[PDB]
């Protein structure tokens, strides 16, 4: 007996368990599963579990009859807790007879349960109450006669309190007929409190599930209303797709998609008038807006949008939603992202690096390029670690540059951006594995990590005697096209060091500035003193500085592209020309320390 | 009847110190 | 015996219970807290618990040496699903002597634990493993001796693993020596089964804890991006307040908040003007932007920015935050936040209510009328119940209007934003208290409701002859001033029927096309019949319908409200006169069929 | 030395009105 109560018990805790442990769900869809599960394990011919309504407080509308007295008080059964008596569902599983599980919504007092006040009373103080021979007792109207016509006639009752943690009851089980005809005795008291204590620590997993299903709703709400606020408005469109303003249709992009491709073509600028070809080019003359146009020029260049039809208003608005998804910080901003996309697609053009790669890894590789660091909050990864942004609790390690995976990833998956709309899946499985092999690629560790493999690839290359040898040797191999992907999306990244000097120059005064700026938040919040690098007391430091970042990070894959495509010659050779205009620099704040 | 209340009682050794003076680590 | 046995058991799975449903943490925090607070219903010498790496996958940089042939295949011991077996952590628990407790991240294959195969055995196949004897056994090579400085040798093995529910290995739970001199018996067995079954359904709610903090903190990071895409840029707010143009100052405000309150109150429009005062206000003629000027004036005009003292450039970056939160849907747009919170304005000035509440109590009203309908999607309750919105799932009833408070008070809570910064607690939860009831009084079935009770605070309020007794009467109790603000934002939320007729037709047209809009998207994507007001078929119906929206709603709203001030007559009046032009253009119809 | 296998309201008016207004 104390072995089988004992077993039974434990068997309850098992398949409760198990079904709540099955999925996050309702009070309701639980307790159904735990205690119909369990129908072997309750020795009952019958028995409900009604759940009390949990509004603890009511609205403002809803209490103004009370205080202006329209509605006399409610005088009557109260929880402890305060709150009125009102059971929002029942659910009765019959196992007596034929068995069955009837749910009633919203029981009327009518309800055979209800119609005794031991669920009330209950209710009302959250006492475990045994009771036997239920005709005879004369506070509770218990039925003396047949219930349901069935000839189910109810001998014994045992009612418990459902109580979540903070003491506030949930909801009343009401365990019926012992079967054997014994009253209830302490031992089938003492399994029914052991399950009921269980169901009372279950309601957790509820309560988790109710809030993740409100952080869910409030995070996918959250996302639409940012990509609201973040997609280029028609307006915005307009601006760039001039479609009105010619076709004289003024409504909607009812023409044929020819047509927006000659109006586009002919408003984008030329490549060979803008530079867009050149290592030199300078983002500095040109507006944002400019840019937008002139990345919409380079996705129209490699020949892509035309061979796999992506639609011309589709990538119109895929380009202003990723400028409009850049921040406005110093450094980090659109401009820096546009120019990491015209590098890479200078690399591609003129670089003649497109020999190893298909249309589907250049025009993946420029969309990667557009968007490796949008929506840069400003700081490095090291404030993220150190102030432990919701960036550094997500994402562990390349925590912004995993961000920005996310982010341009979550622009693709509209329909209403996606330029990979009429490609395959496994093109399109093919685009994203290059999407986060060029994102990911561009944390500079990453890159010191594998300067030994690509300086490997371009050793080995360097002694090939032809060009068709080097190339088939690159393109039977997949890993080495995505070593040589990530060390030119590194290159592009770090590409404002080749600039020209008055380029360098300005663009290494504002990368300083947002160091400065988040070297301040790191003195200020954290009360840490900050790197050199990051003390604005050290500014007369910055140029010697900037010598070390030439000749330790950047000199390294310059000189490793230099050696494995003639045509990347200048680009290192600007690097060179930038290094002596530094080093120049240091060397007068070597005389101010001389003095 | 009876009527109760509730129960409920890698990196190279020289490397380490320029990546950590760039911020890289 | 067999009693001891279940009553262990059960035992264990309570406290597990207990401990697992106690916080949602992580798997090591509840395999701690379950096994720890289980410590004596082991029984146990000692028993020690290593955690598998879960990466199922490496990433790429870390695959291609693998690809290149720089580095050898791994051959060795492989978890069935394909994962190596790297511990990650191993908890040690001694509880032979001093009971002591120590966590090891990253164990060496030197910790005693893993010195013996029989963990890596069980993390490449999934065994129960019972081992008598161990250190005599040849092909796990367990420690002979001593395993440390204390005097403790290994007798028995309980190796069994940890499943999660895709069959995928978590970690290897290595029970130790039994405590008697007895080998495990396959009662104990069981109750080890037992327990490690537990631990992988426990599992769930580690999944859980991890895929909650995911979603919290992504949560929290779209909310942050949402916050800087709809807070005013700075230039935003210098648009307006034109500080650096007129006080020559830099981009730091260094100036006196009282020099900004002179260099703001010149650069918004005069209330006189512009009609702010009167309840024939138009807003077409106006831009946005216009219309921020003209907030931010009327925010000046009730005289509560200067006696709270509330910074000048936290209003101008509040009303604009506001103006960017509204969407550019048909009817539903800044223009109809904007004119409810004039005519609030225009009720309290020229309808004389300013007399039933204070300073603050005004300053909550025309703050909570401003957003009474912030970033709304031009669909009714209905569409929201219909397609299962986000929305709909999240606020049960007046899904919108919850909406529409949860993102205005999300917007007060940033201090860059909260023009309630300067004021005392109790004054914020008034504030706050207002603005839900102001904003939560939008839901027209609310209003419907209360019709009652506001047509009999206003009979009982016309009995008396004297304004001095009926102020006493009405602002004593609290509940008769909320009647009051709920009738005042139905009465603005639907002030274009009291609007003239050229507004009228307009406004009503716009309604009339988001409407049609609306039923344009429930057939579409719903394949249900629109209602004939939102059936665009039926267009011809409309001028009929808006006699009935006249007849049924909105006449009741004027007539008490004319009634209880006669400075609200003219409002009522123009109400009729729509009527008037509206059937004018319904019988009109009669006459076309 | 054993391994096993793991073991695995609104008035009747209002009620009809509001229908056609969408304010339910
Ligand atoms: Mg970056
Ligand atoms: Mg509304
Ligand atoms: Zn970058
Ligand atoms: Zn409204």
């Amino acid at each position: 007996y104390m072995y089988n109560i004992e077993s039974r018990r434990s068997q309850i805790l098992m398949w409760s368990a198990n079904k709540v442990f099955e999925e996050l769900t309702d009070v309701e869809r639980q307790f159904h599963k735990a205690l119909y599960t369990v129908r072997s394990y309750l020795n009952c011919e019958r028995y409900s579990i009604g759940l009390l309504d949990m509004t603890k407080e009511k609205e403002f509308y809803d209490e103004w009859p009370i205080k202006l007295g329209e509605v006399e008080p409610y005088k009557g059964p109260k929880t402890p807790d305060g709150r009125e008596v009102n059971f929002y569902k029942i659910i009765d599983y019959i196992l007596h007879g034929k068995e069955e599980i009837k749910v009633i919504p919203t029981p009327p007092a009518d309800h055979w349960t209800l119609i005794s006040g031991l669920p009330t009373y209950v209710a009302e103080n959250g006492f475990i109450c045994n009771m036997m021979n239920a005709p005879a007792d004369e506070y509770f109207t218990f039925q003396k006669g047949p219930v349901d016509e069935t000839g189910w006639v109810i001998k014994n009752v045992l009612s418990l309190p459902i109580v979540n943690k903070k003491e506030d009851i949930v909801g009343v089980a009401t365990f019926y007929n012992r079967k054997d005809g014994k009253p209830f005795d302490e031992h089938d008291e003492y399994i029914t409190e052991t399950l009921t204590q269980f169901l009372g620590w279950s309601l957790l997993n509820t309560d988790t599930y109710d809030k993740m299903n409100k952080l869910e709703n409030r995070k996918d709400i959250a996302q639409e209303m940012l990509m609201n606020q973040t997609k280029a408005t028609p307006e915005e469109i307009k601006s760039i797709l001039k479609f009105q303003e010619k076709l004289n249709v003024d409504v909607i992009d009812d023409c044929e998609e020819k047509q927006l491709v000659a109006i586009l073509k002919e408003d984008l600028p030329d490549p060979r008038s803008a530079e867009l070809y050149e290592f030199r080019f300078s983002d500095f003359p040109l507006t944002e807006h400019g840019l937008i146009k002139c990345g919409i020029r380079l996705f129209f260049e490699i020949n892509v949008v035309e061979k796999f039809k992506v639609p011309v208003e589709v990538l119109t608005r895929w380009m202003y939603t990723v400028r409009k998804g850049y921040r406005a910080v110093t450094y980090h901003n659109w401009r820096h992202g546009f120019n990491v996309g015209q590098t890479m697609f200078t690399l591609l053009m003129t670089g003649r690096l497109k020999k190893y790669y298909t249309d589907l890894e250049a025009f993946a590789m420029l969309a990667a390029a557009f968007c490796h660091d949008i929506d840069h909050r400003g700081t490095n990864n090291l404030y993220q670690m150190k102030s432990t942004s919701p960036l550094a609790r997500l994402h562990g390690s390349s925590i912004l540059e995993r961000h920005h995976l996310e982010y341009s990833k979550t622009l693709l998956q509209d329909e209403s951006l996606n330029i990979f709309q009429n490609l395959n899946k496994r093109q399109f499985e093919t685009v994203i594995h290059l999407f986060e092999v060029a994102i990911i690629a561009t944390d500079l560790a990453l890159y010191f990590k594998k300067r030994t493999m690509f300086q490997k690839i371009v050793d080995a290359c360097e002694q090939m005697q032809t060009e068709e040898e080097a190339i088939k040797y690159v393109t039977v191999d997949p890993t080495k096209k995505e070593i040589i992907m990530a060390m030119m999306m590194t290159a592009c990244d770090l590409s404002a060091i080749t600039k020209p000097w008055e380029v360098q120059s300005q663009v290494a005064l504002m990368v300083a500035n947002e160091f400065w700026e988040q070297g301040d938040l790191e003195r200020t919040v954290l009360q840490q003193q900050p790197i050199p690098m990051m003390d604005r007391n050290k500014r007369d430091e910055l140029p010697k500085l900037q010598v070390g970042f030439i000749d330790f990070v950047c000199t390294f894959v310059y000189k490793e592209f230099s050696r494995f495509h003639k045509e990347i010659t200048p680009m290192l050779s600007g690097l060179q020309n930038n290094r002596v205009e530094w080093k120049s620099l240091a060397d007068e704040y070597d005389a101010k320390m001389k003095v | 009847p009876k009527f109760k209340q509730r129960q409920t009682r890698a990196f190279n050794h020289l490397e380490l110190h320029e990546l950590a003076q760039y911020g890289i680590i």
